[PDB]
């Protein structure tokens, strides 16, 4: 098999749902208190949310 | 849980039943068949015709 | 903020160097963290 | 983990079966990346075994 | 806490296959006798009450 | 045959109207909805070149 | 015509993404590696790379050239100066879009390495590359003469086959080589015919789309 | 230091028992006691799928 | 660390050579156990490498033809943390407490 | 003839080289002969 993987949808001090879209084996969990990042410093400006 | 039951060959009609577990809420399972088809292994040997 | 590793300076964009690279007149960040108050 | 984890009725049959244990993981402080943990592909162990 | 006229419903537990005994409340003694069933996890996460 | 889509227009997916040295997004918007297309490989190779 | 199979690689670019095991420490990378995959027998792996071959930094074609991400500024070089190892050195044979074939030994980790004239780059994965042998007598490397059988080796060509990876619309990198300060305001530069957008929390929420 | 995550286990429950079906990636210790006047611990080092009741 | 006559320099590898102090630059400093290491920093006698496993370590540069080389027979190894005994550090997991050499010369 | 490898193009001499090298503009058979016929 082949895990596919989605990209990360980041909402910047925000909340975030689940869409489910039937894959199989399908996962889908929402992870709150991010601070991400890109080659270019911070992705978002908050510390928390 | 398991549970073994057993229904009729017989299409159209409903099959009722419940479970019983000894401490629990019943719970109950409904069956109704449509179409039971039966389907052999053919094999062709030739055709005919005038 | 801070670096799981002990000696290690951390850049604007999260990355760690070692912290004998700070303030050293070469440019290991992006955009020169490393490079802004010596 | 065993043989049939991913099950496929034909081989473009546009419909498969995957029970491969997959459970995502909360992702580092400060990378943006999906971590997951599954058990291993069964039809790499059912050609060891 | 008691009403006047009310039903107060109390919570406990037993290893009796059939429990009987008298409940104390506050003056008076009052029997509870039944019949208890097996549960259906054989294998629980929490220890004995 | 098979019809792709750009807008409410049912084209040949063979033939496109535009090529990507043309436009940078519109080729990009026409495989867009046409992901879910039996013919996406004829429309991707009849779209690139002229 | 090998263009008409290249020109699916036209219509994208290659991107920088993440490596825990960089030249130093954990950096953002140019050769960020997704997959390897060698199921193939006699040593041929197939990584899934972050970089893209075959392309040069314009969109046209070149031989054997790497085209990567460089902070946004599309970069190239030959595809001889980037090598690889597992615990052998490998041998790359060609690569097409993002991916590239080697011919490698077995190991535990795949390390792509290039150099520039001064910075050198590396990206090192834990994914274990396995080496497999034909028929019923395990060598390690395959041997000078013998006779034939029916084996299984990724193909040496890029070709339209059933089976396909999925593009999508690339998000808003932030970066901060544009952001500046003046006196007293704070100076956004986007690149030149490029448009951007601005966050701000300063005063009130904000938001803003400029154009150059 | 990032240290790995095994794959979750695959508990089966029965009468005054537990299985475990044990799918790991690398090897990887099981350990195992009761939590009575005798403990019997059981230290192991599972490499391969293997089946623990 | 140091230049060739004392003072302040980046990242070089300062070396006596029959009495003459000459230095090279570190980039041009290579070593290996058993696979390709990567060196970190150094300050004075000592260098922060990050090595695999193996039986021996062996440093080499390069001159305009001259090359020179020493191995030397010690064992070199890798540690894991916890009760996974991984060969190469992974990608993601739970964070948990080590005890590694510092980058920093304090 | 035939090269043994799946996708692989066989010169004069009997070496077996990529597809992809086959009219691209540098020399790989020896005399070329994958860049004779573009
Ligand atoms: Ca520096
Ligand atoms: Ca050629």
């Amino acid at each position: 098999y082949k895990t596919g993987m989605d990209s990360p949808a980041i909402k910047c001090c925000g909340s975030q749902e689940c869409t489910p879209t039937y894959r199989p084996d399908e996962q889908c969990k929402v992870f709150t208190g991010v601070y991400p990042f890109m080659w270019g410093g911070a992705y978002c400006f908050c510390d928390t949310e | 849980y398991e549970h073994a039951t057993t229904m009729p060959s017989q299409a159209g009609i409903s099959y009722n039943t419940i479970v019983n577990r000894a401490g629990y809420a019943p719970l109950p399972i409904s069956i109704t068949p449509t179409k039971i088809k039966l389907i052999p292994t053919v094999n062709l040997e030739y055709v005919t015709c005038h | 903020n801070e670096c799981n590793i002990p000696g290690n300076f951390m850049c604007s964009n999260g990355r760690c160097i070692p912290g004998a690279w700070q303030c050293d007149g070469l440019p290991d960040c992006f955009d020169k963290s490393d490079e802004k108050e010596c | 983990g065993a043989f049939g984890d991913i099950q496929s009725r034909t081989v473009s049959s546009s419909d498969l079966y995957a029970n491969t244990n997959l459970v995502l993981q909360r992702p580092k402080a400060g990378a943006i990346h999906v971590p997951y943990t599954q058990a291993p592909s069964g039809f790499e162990q059912w050609k060891k075994d | 806490e008691l009403t006047e006229q009310g039903s107060a419903t109390i919570h406990f537990s037993t290893a009796n296959i059939h429990p009987e005994f008298r409940l104390q409340i506050c003056t008076s003694y009052v029997t509870c006798k039944g019949d208890c069933h097996p549960p259906k996890d054989h294998i629980v996460t929490h220890p004995q009450y | 045959t098979t019809m792709c889509l750009l807008a409410n227009v049912t084209f040949p997916c063979a033939q496109p109207p535009i090529c990507y040295d043309r436009k940078p997004a519109e080729t990009l918007a026409m495989l867009s909805v046409n992901v879910d297309n039996p013919g996406y490989d004829e429309l991707l190779e009849a779209a690139v070149k002229c | 015509s090998t263009e008409e199979l290249f020109n699916e690689y036209k219509l994208t670019r290659p991107y920088m993404a993440r490596c825990i095991r960089c030249a130093v420490g954990s950096c953002h990378s140019p050769i960020a590696i997704e997959a390897v995959k060698s199921d193939g027998h006699d040593g041929y792996v197939r990584l899934q790379t972050s970089s893209q071959y075959g392309l040069d930094s314009s969109g046209n074609l070149k031989g054997r050239t790497m085209r990567y991400d460089m902070h946004g500024t599309i970069k190239e070089i030959p595809l001889h100066q980037v090598s690889l190892y597992t615990s052998r050195p490998c041998h790359i044979v060609d690569g097409h879009g993002y991916f590239l074939l080697a011919r490698c030994p077995a190991g535990d980790s795949i390390t792509m390495e290039f150099k520039k004239d001064s910075v050198r780059h590396s990206c090192s994965v834990p994914y274990e590359v396995k080496f497999n042998p034909v028929g019923r007598e395990l060598y390690t490397h395959p041997p000078e003469h013998g006779v034939e059988q029916a084996c299984q080796v990724y193909a040496h060509d890029a070709q339209n086959r059933g089976a396909y990876v999925e593009m999508h619309l690339p998000g808003s990198e932030v970066d901060s080589s544009l952001v500046s300060l003046s006196g007293s305001s704070v100076t956004v530069t986007p690149p030149d015919g490029t448009s951007a957008l601005v966050e701000c929390e300063c005063g009130g929420t904000k938001i803003s789309e400029t154009i150059n | 230091c990032t240290v790995p995550l095994a794959p979750e286990p695959m508990i089966t429950f029965g009468f005054r028992s537990v299985s475990l079906k044990l799918h790991p990636k690398n090897p990887t210790y099981l350990i195992t006691r009761q939590l009575a006047d005798e403990p019997h611990y059981t230290h192991e080092l599972i490499s391969e799928p293997a089946v623990r009741n």
